[PDB]
């Protein structure tokens, strides 16, 4: 079929079927404080987590998702959530990955990808390499644990000289910073500067997630989940992240 | 051609690939060196999630690119 449909929705054919399927869904919602929360059902929470996250980070969308996100916040998550499932080739009922979903959605954030940058420096026995990341790549950042301590200095091995190397963030200017865990949940303190986080509990093959923001936990299933500064985080998000360095 | 992968724990490994290689091919190559099941793998290039049916070419992935291997989560 047509591709000014497949390209206006940002989905290939297979995913567009799933999208159409999921448009039949009705997602009940309620407010808790200033956050719109989807009622839990059918392995919902990876959808819910991302939605609370986006609200905490005051995110807006461009394209089709602009009005889909507006409709959700006005009380009708159908169009937005449908795209969410479709983007991850998932059917309602499926358990899945909030960071996968967030990376899909981030492509369509109404955000300053034009001017976003990270300046970095890697040191090894080869010498010292300075380099720069820009746009969306600069904003979405894999880390071992989701706080700035694990972001600003990362370590690996250099395949050329064989030495342990050190990759550090020297300067940053980003509309948002999205940290996501590379090896499943890792328990650390969150930064006070993080406007929101996602906590994952249980098996990574059969778990449950929820979002923390404004000193509260927003688990769309467990309504009495307790906020915890130190939690098994898979995600942390910062708004207008800016930093310029020093190291001596 | 050669690309780099940052593994679950941030190790740097090297893969030999071609632009025509599918994401599944790459996951299989990763499993060879790292012992991680394909269905436990999420591969990222420059912030973008890489999908099983597609090729390195489809994503404009060139030599000496770095991909990020991430543990896939399944929660509900
Ligand atoms: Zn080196």
């Amino acid at each position: 079929t047509d591709k000014s449909i497949l390209e206006y929705y940002g989905l290939d054919a297979q995913k567009y079927v799933i999208y159409l399927q999921t448009l039949a869904q009705k997602w009940n919602v309620q407010y808790r404080d200033n956050f719109l929360i989807l009622e839990w059902r059918d392995g919902n929470s990876w959808i819910s987590s991302a939605i609370v996250l986006l609200q905490a980070a005051k995110i807006r969308f461009k394209g089709f998702l602009t009005e889909a996100w507006a409709k959700l916040l006005g009380g009708d998550p159908t169009d937005f959530v449908a795209w969410c499932y479709a983007s991850c080739t998932a059917k309602v009922g499926d358990f899945s990955d909030a960071n996968w979903l967030l990376a899909n959605l981030a492509e369509h954030f109404d955000a300053d990808y034009t001017n976003a940058f990270l300046k970095k420096r890697v040191s090894c026995n080869c010498g010292i390499k300075s380099y720069e990341l820009r746009g969306l790549e600069a904003c979405i950042q894999p880390v071992r644990a989701t706080n700035l301590l694990h972001f600003k200095t990362q370590y690996s091995n250099c395949p050329t000289c064989g030495a342990n190397n050190t990759d550090e963030v020297i300067e940053a200017s980003l509309p948002y910073l999205l940290l996501f865990a590379t090896d499943g949940p890792a328990t650390v303190d969150c930064d006070e500067d993080a406007v929101g986080t996602v906590v994952f509990v249980g098996s990574t093959n059969s778990g449950h997630c929820y979002t923390q923001a404004a000193g509260q936990a927003f688990d769309n299933l467990a309504k009495d989940r307790k906020f915890g500064k130190k939690s098994p985080y898979i995600t942390a998000m910062y708004t207008r992240f800016a930093f310029k360095n020093e190291t001596s | 051609m050669q690309i780099f992968v940052k593994t679950l724990t941030g190790k740097t490994i090297t893969l030999e690939v071609e632009p025509s290689d599918t994401i599944e091919n790459v996951k299989a190559k990763i499993q060879d060196k790292e012992g991680i099941p394909p269905d436990q793998q999420r591969l990222i290039f420059a912030g973008k999630q890489l999908e099983d049916g597609r090729t390195l070419s489809d994503y404009n992935i060139q030599k000496e690119s770095t991909l990020h291997l991430v543990l896939r989560l399944r929660g509900g």
